[PDB]
């Protein structure tokens, strides 16, 4: 049978919000491509190059009109007319635009498309913004995190093929079966945090206890997010805080990337 | 005659245009171009010099890891901080488990469609398929059932008229030359790559954290507790978990990605005569293990006018003549200050004018080794070391070579290996030698720890005045990585990244001085210059990652 | 006569003892025996219905989730409770999935070995094994390479001379007349099992909160918390990753144990001829899928005399017919009262002394159905769904009689089926039918979740005076189940359980008729009465289970 | 090379303690018993029954003397001298005594050996002990759980054959490692705890939300254990409570197979 339709536009991507997929099991990445959807346009897997891959976007905008979902990753540029991401000799801004047109459903995978990212942090060189943004009349469907558990995008694409609609979304429109729950409102270290027992330095005996890490700066307390459910890479025990290192907020507003590592979070 | 333009590349990790001048069906002159630029270095300025790798990680998520390791080790050595050997060994694997799942990725998903017509696939006999890789390879997926199964994947996909990623490959074209039942192997050993790929990065998650972008890092070593009694933290069953991942690893490099570039480099023979980017190469040592951030397991060094017997070995991250000879240029750059600059002393002060043949027409800067161009990655590692008559290498390529001879009659030469073929061979031995990287350095860990030592974080101190230079060098999938770090009355007053695809990618220097992609393309034919496959297949031999070219 | 006994049997579960008189090679009479005895019915008695199903699952870890799964279906049983259709289709997948990984356990760890010679593997070509199996299966890793690395793990063990669980196996014994490549084929398929079979407890794990031993069941219902949008609860997330594992067992069970399954019995005919047990076979409906714990996808009944055109359908659990007629004696077991039991009415009361040929020689009871001996398991819910007409059942195994008579030449009759060999084959494909059990059920939940039904249990109230019984029955992996319990006072007052293996194991009964093991021994040839592989052969195929048996 | 000896013997065993080993993955079972040791005697897979497979254990328990892991799942019924389980014609009390002469380590594998179980609840028909009791001269390692995950038994024996030594234990000879903390101690709903959100029934708005389980009788609080942490089947994400149940506190004696599901714990 024929499968949904994806166009996918990366913009001030690093790329690992299209790398996440290559961890994911549920599905697989072969099996996304094969028998979930049809990725009509990625250029990181494309066959087709230059002239040809325009030709394909072109040619699948037109095609799948208002049934395609729009996927991107990396912040989106503003600052000097758009020249500091080029693609086909034009600003990605515009090819953005261009492609929301038709969209059926549009997701910001990442926190860069989401709320402009590390891209957009400290003095903000190129005038870095959000998908949302530059989409102001648009329901963009936000999955931060640097990058997400890729299943937090799987997931969300998959309820709209079941379905027929989004995942129910918060105030940020993040999906709530993922982002609906402060970190440290599900964190296993907590009865830790509750008794004051705290690491104070990596390597230090309580942080080789697997004590709470709020004092090397988690910002737990002030993230949403999933990390400590549904982990990462599916073999059971994998978040950065069971591996020994504080959350650094990297789902979250105002968080990554602004504020230090080893800066206290604030507790609700 | 005529100018044509490539842009996106596609199967690269980034922004990257090519523009090529062609004349009487060959490439004349050629101009790299990368299109996106984000000021990593200017993000990071004034913080912390704890807080950089974070950051600076995100320069890049296909060589995730890489700038998060290079940056602690600038701190570092800023800092005057010796890493505990336990943090190391975890610093390897990670390193090493990362850059398998990386070029393995980059051979099948990123380079295998270039060289692979999956349209004849549909024509091949499967069990004439299996029968080829008799006395090749003892993989266990290479029967004609599992090369059905696959052919019947590509007919259900072609069949449903929505080709999606295969939409618009270069079928047909007349510099496709594997035989039906080749191009099929190719496509079962595609999709075989991805789980081998999963396996690689479920041990990066489980030292790292997660990945993309592991966490566990610090400046002073790493944040896993090792403790094999304690609960909830880095004990021995969690280490058992790490090394049940690492076992799964070798079968799929060695019978399959080291056995399929042979076998590629046998129906394309003419691409070891093309290609040549530089006659110059620099590889830095990777993979400490004394507690002095020394004692690599693999070497490195500098090649001048490719003469292998006179290299000049490097076998410190430490050595001045390495470090004073580094310099970057933006004289065809989209940067304000063009005068060759050590990344010390570095600016990245953006100055777009759009795009001139002669002037500015890229984001990446141009580096030079003593003012000449260099190019880094797999060739360059490979060919360094060789010239140290490193045994484990020479015996890999011989490896190879001889799957080579047994399907062609003829042999390899160290002068072909300075080509597209050369350079992915380079890129297959390094996956094939990092293999043994993992086994030694989980066995380290293990008896280190044994030994009662579980030390893996040294605090620093950073004094709130004067001001260090710290500079952190790492031999990434791509080539040598640099991060350059001043610290200033406590805080980052210079940040500098030099990245691997920047030495290659990187457009003409102060001298006008052609670097590696360009010089690499002249001479490439080009048969239809509308659909310019074979300039595709040379660019993606270097394995281009603009996000680092340019960061 | 000469008399043997086998004690342990082992690749079974739990603690059996075989007795055989043996006449001119041919055992004339046999004694089964379960030598191990807890008391599980008087451990549950005298607490609240709802603790029953945690405590009872532990009467079984190899048939985890069916006692849990029985307890649960009799306290509704007893309290009038309807279970919610999504409680239903959990409660479907986990005992699908389990049975999955249970029947490929048995025909492979637990059996295999009984047919298959190791030191005759070592002998084999591995590509002519290969090639025995074109156009007879499509799966992937029936390659040469394949199999000679198995049979090079098989040369490693054997040459350590830590033979560990292959030592003194039945090498060279005159029964096995397996060629050295089918053996090879065999132990390749043996180690490949065990991955199907673990991604079939992945599924359990999922739904269940581990396995072995599930935690997820309630009078009542289900406590997993339908919600496609909540963290941390069964979402679509978790679902998906049920898909996945769901998705995974379909080809090992088709293209690897269904054509064993054939080809065991292509060079064994003799084994089609001997190894009846009963001629009444017994199975109950299954997977019930609506609102009132009915509509079974698998329908159930009753054969007497092996006559399969006048069947008893069942088609209830509450079928007054089924339930009158279970009746349980220990005439001939280590228990107080003999006379045949209603289980409503049943004791358990230890009387131990020792063994006697005609006395009491086992503590498995010995259950009938209206004074009669029943069969239950694989091969009568084979034989149950073919006399009911049941075109799923009809169609697998015609496949495996049609890989039969490619190998033979010959067909395989009905008549043929009431042996050991048909027994296997039920199990074969029961395993198989199940997986479009699974299909059915997770595409059921799905779809349900998405009419906006998230309901998963319904809080039951236990009455604090008055006396009422029930019971629930299951068609385990080796056959009906059922669970009886009365309450008084609100506790429970009686319980018993009436197990597959308890049918099928236990002694002489009140009329002193002979039950399936022992009655499916008379006739077995024996070559060697010291190493009396043949009864094990039989044994076997009933999949014992005597933790069940006797619990 | 050589590998260590292990002789296993079930006493009264419900094979699920065996059947967690079928889940294992660090090493997976097939890779325990051909690399990792040499499983002489386990009546589940042995090749040879009867006669046959008496003569392997003699044979191995003299060619291994001072060198065999013995593993002993199930409970050891004393009741009636032992006619409780019978293997061969002798209890089972007998055969472990004969093996644990001739051990390097020894370990109860489950709650039924580690400190009798289930099958020694209620008015415990069979007399039925534990390990420990049976071998007063002997330091058994208990490894309890009903059954644990394999890992917490896997990670046990391979610390003996990589570093000579059993790993550390508790007072009650349990591997820190793996029951070091109560479960409570490590939970991921302990926020919801402290902030007294509760399901109260099953299917109910608390636990369609995730919330603790501490009044549907969750034993968290009064089991020692890593389920909350290491959890089971290495897919991520899967314990009872994570799944919507109750601990039962099936690791702890006093408290799985004693208590009511839905009775209350005690809460330090
Ligand atoms: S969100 Fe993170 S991983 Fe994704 S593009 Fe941005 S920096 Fe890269
Ligand atoms: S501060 Fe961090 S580690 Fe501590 S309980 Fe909160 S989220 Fe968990
Ligand atoms: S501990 Fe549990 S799983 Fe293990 S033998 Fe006892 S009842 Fe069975
Ligand atoms: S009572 Fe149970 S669910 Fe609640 S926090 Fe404690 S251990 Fe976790
Ligand atoms: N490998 C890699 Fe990325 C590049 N170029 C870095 O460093
Ligand atoms: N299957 C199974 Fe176990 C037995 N006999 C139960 O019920
Ligand atoms: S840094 Fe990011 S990945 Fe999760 S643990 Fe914190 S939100
Ligand atoms: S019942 Fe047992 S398996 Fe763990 S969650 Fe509680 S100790
Ligand atoms: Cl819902
Ligand atoms: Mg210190
Ligand atoms: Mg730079
Ligand atoms: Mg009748
Ligand atoms: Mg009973
Ligand atoms: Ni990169
Ligand atoms: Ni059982």
């Amino acid at each position: 049978p024929q499968r949904p339709p994806v166009i996918w536009i990366g913009a001030q991507e690093c790329t690992g919000c299209t790398e996440s997929l290559l961890r994911a099991t549920h599905p697989t990445v072969e099996n996304l491509v094969l028998e979930t959807i049809s990725l009509e346009y990625h250029e990181v897997l494309s066959a087709a190059f230059g002239h040809q891959v325009e030709e394909n976007k072109h040619n699948a905008l037109e095609k799948y009109k208002g049934q395609y979902v729009l996927v991107v990753d990396g912040s989106i540029p503003l600052k000097d007319n758009g020249i500091y991401c080029m693609v086909a000799g034009e600003p990605i801004v515009d090819h953005i635009r261009k492609a929301a047109e038709g969209a059926a459903a549009i997701i910001a995978i990442g926190s860069c498309s989401a709320w402009g990212g590390v891209a957009a942090a400290g003095v903000n060189p190129t005038g870095a913004v959000s998908l949302q943004e530059v989409l102001p009349g648009k329901t963009v469907i936000n999955i931060p995190g640097c990058p997400p558990n890729p299943h937090n995008f799987l997931a969300t694409v998959a309820h709209i093929i079941t379905y027929g609609k989004p995942p129910k979304l918060d105030d940020k429109n993040r999906p709530t079966f993922a982002y609906g729950r402060l970190i440290h409102e599900h964190c296993e270290r907590r009865p830790h945090f509750d008794a004051g027992r705290f690491a104070k330095e990596f390597g230090d005996e309580g942080h080789r206890e697997g004590w709470c890490l709020y004092h090397l700066g988690c910002k737990g307390p002030e993230t949403y997010g999933n990390c400590s459910t549904l982990q990462f890479c599916d073999v059971g025990g994998v978040w950065p805080v069971a591996i020994g290192h504080p959350c650094y907020g990297c789902n979250e507003e105002g968080i990554g990337f602004h504020k230090g590592i080893h800066q206290l979070a604030n507790v609700e | 005659s005529q100018r044509i333009t490539i842009d996106p590349v596609t199967r690269i990790e980034g922004h990257l245009r090519i523009d090529c001048e062609i004349e009487n069906g060959v490439v004349s002159k050629a101009w790299a171009s990368g299109t996106m630029w984000r000021g990593m270095e200017e993000i990071v300025k004034n913080r912390d010099p704890r807080d950089a790798w974070m950051i600076v990680q995100r320069i890049c998520g296909v060589c995730t890891t890489t700038h998060a390791l290079s940056s602690v080790r600038a701190a570092e050595s800023a800092l005057n901080i010796d890493v505990p050997v336990n943090a190391q060994y975890i610093r390897n694997i990670i390193l090493a488990a990362h850059t398998t799942h990386d070029h393995i990725v980059h051979f099948y998903q990123l380079s295998a469609l270039d060289w692979v017509d999956i349209t004849s696939a549909l024509q091949a006999d499967p069990t004439k398929a299996s029968e080829m890789l008799k006395g090749v390879s003892t993989w266990h997926l290479n029967s004609p059932e599992e090369f059905t199964k696959v052919q019947n994947k590509i007919k259900d996909l072609v069949a449903s008229g929505q080709l999606g990623i295969f939409a618009n490959g270069y079928w047909g074209h007349p510099a496709m030359k594997l035989p039906p039942e080749v191009n099929l192997i190719a496509v079962a050993h595609y999709l075989q790559a991805l789980e081998c790929q999963r396996d690689a990065n479920r041990v990066v998650a489980l030292l790292g954290g997660k990945t993309p972008h592991i966490q566990n890092l610090a400046v002073g070593g790493v944040a896993n507790p090792i403790n094999l009694d304690g609960l909830g933290v880095l004990n021995l069953e969690r280490l058992m978990y790490i090394k049940s991942f690492i076992d799964k690893l070798s079968d799929f490099v060695e019978q399959v990605y080291k056995v399929d570039t042979a076998v590629i480099a046998a129906f394309y023979p003419e691409w070891l005569t093309r290609g040549k980017g530089a006659v110059n190469y620099l590889s830095v040592p990777e993979f400490p293990t004394d507690s002095k951030n020394g004692s690599f397991l693999f070497p490195g060094g500098y090649i001048e006018n490719a003469d292998l017997s006179s290299y000049r070995p490097i076998t410190s991250h430490s050595d001045e003549y390495l470090i004073k000879g580094i310099q970057e240029s933006a004289k065809h750059s989209w940067y304000k200050d063009e005068a060759p600059q050590a990344p010390w002393e570095g600016t990245t002060i953006p100055a777009y004018d759009g795009w001139s043949d002669d002037g500015k027409y890229s984001w990446v800067k141009s580096p030079t080794f003593y003012g000449k161009t260099v190019e880094v990655g797999p060739l360059a590692n490979m060919l360094v070391k060789l010239a140290a008559g490193r045994e484990s290498t020479q015996n890999k390529l011989n490896e190879i070579v001889a799957i080579y001879q047994k399907l062609t009659g003829n042999t390899l030469e160290v002068a072909q290996l300075h080509s597209t073929l050369g350079r992915i061979i380079g890129r297959t031995v390094h996956c094939c030698e990092l293999q043994d990287i993992l086994q030694n350095q989980y066995s380290a860990l293990i008896t280190n720890i044994g030994k009662g030592d579980h030390t893996t974080f040294v605090k620093p101190n950073i004094p709130a005045t004067g001001e260090f230079k710290g500079v952190g060098f790492l031999e990434a999938p791509r080539g040598m990585l640099s991060h350059w770090m001043v610290i200033k009355d406590g805080i980052i007053s210079n940040y500098q990244a030099v990245v691997p695809s920047t030495w290659n990618s990187g457009p003409r220097n102060f001298n006008d001085d052609v670097g590696p992609y360009e010089q690499s393309l002249v001479g490439t034919p080009v048969a239809d210059p509308n659909k310019p496959l074979e300039v595709v297949r040379t660019i993606h031999s270097f394995d281009p990652c603009m996000a680092c070219a340019v960061h």
